[PDB]
């Protein structure tokens, strides 16, 4: 493989693969933390010519963290279907972006090709793809999981109600239910971040949301974003079982400090299918974003594109209902402003796609970080073009636990109107039977959560 | 006219022809959460917007305000910093924010008990107002919780710009078998004052990850009163010293 | 009038309406260089409040620039259908902003009410909405205009194709046009902007232009992007007339400044009408942009985003074709970044949508200031679903003359398949009929110019 | 229990579960020969009347074989959602019929509740249904699979090609692909019963299989139906793997009789993963049938209808692509006539959908039972408007080599005209292509091979 190019008479020389596909990636706050970006513009486009220029294999034969060294990728790494990979190994980065992106280039091919992919690779297709680019190519690669609704279908948008309180008070937590419920939100999930990660507390929970799923016959599920060890813990203890969640990372340091084994990920399989109230096959949920694994010190001198793709081929493994990146939750350290989380929230939702997750976003700041809410709006819809499974609900956005602000109730309701999409099939048809959406559009009667009383 | 700060319009509903306008009401008044505002169509009402907007400008005030340097010396505290300089860093490099800096290390073997069981460490964090609104709340009962009826009891101090994981350098320069560290979260929309709780026990630099802290977060007037918090944080310290464990590690 | 209100126990005073409107706006570089700016984010959102409580009538009665002295106010206050006007004159601009966006407020409801509107009434009602507002407020704002095309039915997306060139030289241009075409773009136009301010050049290019279209039938039509004077006197001499083009301004001042009466405008409406090849009624082209009248020395103390309000005030009266703000063609010292200038695009087209009419954007940037094509595709696609009339298209959005970057040709028809929009009706069936397009979809053969060879 | 019912003032007693389940069946020779079955009509009815009333907890308590002797029960089992199980184990299994029959039971419904079931249960529902019961409730629990083609959509039909030769010859086998492609047959699998279990025979009619399906770029799979270790050798050793083929038995003696470890089956599961040539995510394939644990002795005392019914609880474990039973494969020793057949098929196919497996029929009969071709055309279109997933498919439904009828391709284009039923979309997009399908329908030059000539 060649690591270097001539780029207007000077020499841009690169010492390895992980460097090089550090520096194509675009500026972010993150990467010049690690101390991977970029010192140029530049030597950002001759790390991306490089890029392009080596093959699938250059890239498959070098991941970031060893494969004898790291569990996550072992498992990325023996996934991989040998034929599929055979057929692509020699292709070069160029022209996997341009197969991605062609016309002639089918859902059904893409399915198979996606397999002799690590997700290294995935990461690298992603750095020479403008915004454009991104949304386009995720939009032609939809992915479909079923719960008790169906996620991921052309046309639909879900959304999680994320109904969460500083006190998990039963009262408040039912509240933001009712009020979400009225716009249409919690198609994807009702859940909700508990305070105490405590047995005891998650039942409480678990049965205020399911209190209301029960009345009013939801298709739907619930779940609480505990640990996922005591997650198992509660639903072996009788407590309803919808959706199994757990915090990923790409590397086994980075899974170590969320005190994750891939024991515990299999075992939350093997709880869902003996507990778990899911008419469909999928019951697992994950959320990732960049930064986590820098944030871990487990990074390993890899920029954080790179390491959420691997989060990315994680979750794969386990076949998920959903997966979202949380994509400004952390702060500016790793995303400082607008322009930095649009480009990430791009990138992470087009690598789940060309991973063949359920993937959505969390589209997020933190008051800390150079933005606002109109961030959120103009991400949110880039991403609903883009075929983004869901997104989160909230009250105006505002979460009073979490510190941080989402996307609210209205926004869900925004993006589906203005472009005729339509909730879960199973979902949208409560909805109308409830008087609360017809045809895809909000009734007068909608955004009143006393319509439940 | 009214004032977007005040008690009214947080209050404030918005939804238009309500089927049972009582029960919004009695939905106001069980969450914070901006609930109850309406839409017009499916975009947020006006002045719900406006409130938005007004909650957003102090929210971002809220966050590279800093402790005055007399506030601390007031409350009879030794002021130590990390590797961080200002504000304006601290937001950009966590890694610094990890590190006690050269003269901080010096004065915490210079000033602080050694080998206590319990230490108590304060910080600013990413939000001032967290400690500035509990301190004289949570501090004095956790100290009168830990000691009577208790065991070894560091001397608190005040780390200036810093993380969390700073608590595992904390508790290795002190010798301390478990290391309590009472930091600001990053401030929320219209709430700022919330502070949460790090615990470790015996930590290290090169061996503890974060699954072996315990957190009590949401620590404030409208989460976990600071007063009830600190019987909590004693408990905790307690049950840490006889299972020789925290975090993931202990039992139940 | 209330010009004052108490925010978290500060009292915020406001000399005129004026100043409400100049600090309302979201930040951006052309306010703080006017000196109109809010001093701090809690002055912003006091003005905001201040400006949402005042009245349609607190704001019609005080334009930014006196009747008196200023023919552009004169026009836009002479236009006013005083039976609307007095219907809402008693109306917040919360109130408003609140009706707007209501899914209760059909087209025809916006139709008669905007009649009762004015520029500075428009411009307030754009600065208390958010990102998300201006596009769905946008959205269902549809305007709907006829040359040889129709443009702005819902569900159909133009281009201008641009075919500009560094010598006007006929073989460059008319390869950029066979370029154009290839992809589907031209619908809105095919208009060059001249090197030479004279009339055998211009009937030089117009015959360019027409020379296409005349070979292969094509429904479209042709624009010189000169002065209109000598637009006028190329056509009256026998060149073949499409759209006549004007760039206006906000102001009497400004209109000096570009050296236009507006004599002349409705001169060019005359010369339309008896000279032009246009099957439809409308056949005039504006261009706008924030910071023309502060480069001008023509704001009078006045935002930019209220100056551009009013150039859609202007352009309403002469009911033309199309118009398109061209958001980020001057510098950074009136718009310098990604945020500042999605904000300005998204405001721009909304506001252009409220007054009625056709109007589409220049999604662009130049090359000191902080932006790069990223911003171009996130600008693009936010308003493609804001029901943006059209964009530009060049090929890959490099003009080689007027020295910035808007959008490619590869855009048009990137918008166009994600999401699922068509081309112009007529032309459209121009392109299925040539081979180019089939289903709203690039065909194989397609964006190839040789295929007209 | 009830053990006990009286009948027309007769007392009929009953020794266990598993005489209950036996002679509740419909008089079959298979039956009668082990000894189960009923000694009259009115004991038939006495005992489908005793079934009826026992409970779900009742037969998921009382497999016919022991938890700690039979790996099969104990899959079985494990398998089972036990929160679904706890809100059905109380209904009476007449319950349960009419759950499964009644048109306020959705696909979804049905889909959590399979999940508390066992194949004894499954079993029990399919002993007290009549045909049209059998027909209308298998209808209405489709099962959706996808390998390179999408199987078991309502309003398709699918086929296996089944090319076999006396000698494995490749110039046989070849020509019977290109019939069974000219009518449309194939969507399902090529698959090849071989002569020789080894290696290189496996390669070479693998290579023959693929030969065609890459020449015409045919979206389906192959298959060589060998022992399940031969095709997993053949496979690691580089020949193409499409579908992997295992014949199942509902009993650990059963599965050691036919010389299969559950282990094999996992081995298969990860040897798809790695190496086979499939876009979706189903690859197995299995074939079941009433009788194989009768004449393995293997069925421990129970009837043929339960230990079949525990087959499909096994497939369902290991999730494939298609499942079939061999409705009269064996001999009239099993089943001796029409009506045993028909019943039988319709039988085994509801009891497939509502175990959950992609449920075909291979509609056949040998020349020693009492049958003839008119039994598998009446069968065929019976299972087709039952929803069966797919038949087989063989030039007139003569195999020349494993001796005995099934249904001709002449049969699938048949089933598909009468009903308005399509191929598997991929599949059928592919026959359009190749001019052999317009609409659902045979083309005037369909029906001949020579045509790929
Ligand atoms: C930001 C945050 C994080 C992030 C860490 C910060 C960073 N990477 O820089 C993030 C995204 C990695 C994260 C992860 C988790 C994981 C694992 C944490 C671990 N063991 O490492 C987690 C276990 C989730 C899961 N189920 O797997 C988790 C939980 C449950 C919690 C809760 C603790 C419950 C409890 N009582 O124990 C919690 C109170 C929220 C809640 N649910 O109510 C909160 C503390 C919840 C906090 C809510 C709150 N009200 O405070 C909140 C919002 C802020 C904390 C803060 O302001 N600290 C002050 C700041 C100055 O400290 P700092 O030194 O800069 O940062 C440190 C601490 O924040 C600490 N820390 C953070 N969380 C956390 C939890 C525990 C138990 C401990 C001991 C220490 C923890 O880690 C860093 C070390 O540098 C927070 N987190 Co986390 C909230 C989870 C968010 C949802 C999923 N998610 C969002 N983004 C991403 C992503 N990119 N990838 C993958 N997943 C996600 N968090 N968290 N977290």
């Amino acid at each position: 493989m060649k690591l270097k190019t001539t780029l207007f008479g000077n020499v841009y020389q690169f010492k390895d693969v992980k460097e090089v596909l550090a520096k194509a990636n675009e500026l972010r706050s993150g990467d010049v933390l690690a101390g991977v970006a970029a010192a140029s513009s530049q030597e950002r486009v001759a790390a991306k010519q490089v890029l392009s220029e080596m093959t699938v294999a250059d890239i498959r034969n070098n991941p970031v963290i060893a494969y004898e060294d790291d569990c996550v990728t072992r498992l990325i790494q023996d996934d991989v279907n040998e034929t599929a990979y055979n057929q692509i190994k020699n292709w070069s980065i160029s022209e996997l972006r341009e197969y991605v992106l062609s016309d002639e280039t089918s859902v059904d091919d893409i399915a198979f090709t996606r397999k002799g992919l690590t997700s290294e690779v995935v990461a690298a297709v992603a750095k020479i793809c403008s915004n454009a680019d991104l949304i386009y190519g995720a939009k032609k690669m939809p992915v479909i999981k079923k719960a008790n609704t169906t996620i991921g279908i052309p046309g639909t948008f879900s959304a999680r109600l994320q109904p969460n309180d500083t006190r998990d008070d039963v009262q408040s937590i039912a509240a933001q239910i009712y009020e979400g419920l009225s716009f249409g939100v919690g198609d994807a999930v009702i859940g909700v971040n508990p305070v105490t990660d405590d047995v005891e507390n998650l039942s409480r929970v678990l049965d205020t949301i399911y209190g209301v799923i029960d009345k009013f016959n939801i298709p739907t599920q619930g779940c609480v974003l505990a640990h996922v060890t005591t997650q198992i813990e509660a639903i072996r203890r009788g407590a309803p079982g919808g959706l199994i969640f757990q915090s990923i990372c790409g590397s086994e340091k980075g899974l170590k400090e969320f005190g994750v084994e891939l024991a515990m990920l299999d075992e939350a399989r093997a709880v869902g299918a003996e507990f778990n109230r899911i008419a469909g096959e999928n019951c697992l949920y994950f959320e990732t974003g960049q930064g986590s694994a820098l944030s871990a010190g487990a990074n390993f001198g890899a920029d954080q594109v790179t390491m959420e793709a691997r989060n990315y081929g994680l979750a794969r493994h386990y076949d998920p209902f959903i997966v979202n990146t949380v994509v400004g939750f952390i702060g500016p350290e790793y995303l400082y402003n607008d322009r930095q989380i649009i480009r990430a929230g791009l990138e992470d939702h087009f690598m789940g796609k060309l991973s063949g997750i359920s993937m959505g976003c969390d589209c997020c700041y933190t008051n800390h970080a150079d933005a606002d809410q109109n961030l959120n709006e103009n991400l949110m819809i880039l991403l609903a073009t883009a075929g983004c499974n869901y997104i989160m609900g909230m009250p105006l956005g505002d979460d009073i636990m979490l510190n941080y602000q989402t996307t609210a109730f209205h926004d869900t309701a925004t993006v589906r109107q203005l472009l005729n999409l339509r909730p879960s099939p199973e979902f949208e048809r409560w909805l109308e039977s409830m008087g609360i959406m017809a045809n895809g559009r909000l009734t007068k009667r909608a955004g009143d959560p006393s319509l439940f009383f | 006219a009214l004032d977007l700060g005040s008690a009214e319009a947080k209050a404030w509903i918005g939804v238009e022809n309500p089927h049972r306008a009582d029960v919004l009401t009695e939905l106001r008044r069980s969450t914070v959460a901006r609930v109850c505002t309406g839409r017009a169509g499916p975009r947020p009402r006006t002045q719900a917007l406006l409130r938005f907007l007004a909650d957003h400008s102090r929210s971002k005030d809220t966050v590279l305000k800093e402790v005055p340097e007399e506030w601390v010396k007031a409350q009879g505290l030794l002021e130590v910093r990390s590797e961080i300089s200002d504000k304006n860093l601290y937001l950009t490099r966590p890694d610094m924010g990890r590190r006690l800096c050269a003269e901080a290390v010096e004065a915490l073997k210079a000033q602080c008990v050694a080998n206590p069981d319990v230490q108590v460490v304060i910080s600013d964090g990413l939000s001032t107002d967290a400690i500035t609104v509990n301190y004289e709340e949570i501090l004095p009962p956790l100290m009168a919780g830990l000691k009577q009826a208790g065991l070894k009891v560091g001397t608190p101090f005040f780390v200036r710009y810093g993380r969390v994981k700073i608590e595992d350098q904390i508790g290795e320069i002190l010798g301390a078998k478990v290391v309590i560290l009472l930091v600001g979260e990053r401030p929320g929309l219209g709430q700022s004052e919330s502070l949460s709780c790090y615990a470790v026990y015996s930590p290290r630099m090169a061996t503890t990850v974060e699954a072996d802290r315990t957190c009590i977060s949401n620590i404030h007037q409208g989460g976990t009163p600071p007063v009830e918090a600190a019987a909590v944080i004693v408990d905790l310290a307690k049950r840490m010293l006889e299972q020789k464990a925290s975090g993931i590690n202990m039992t139940r």
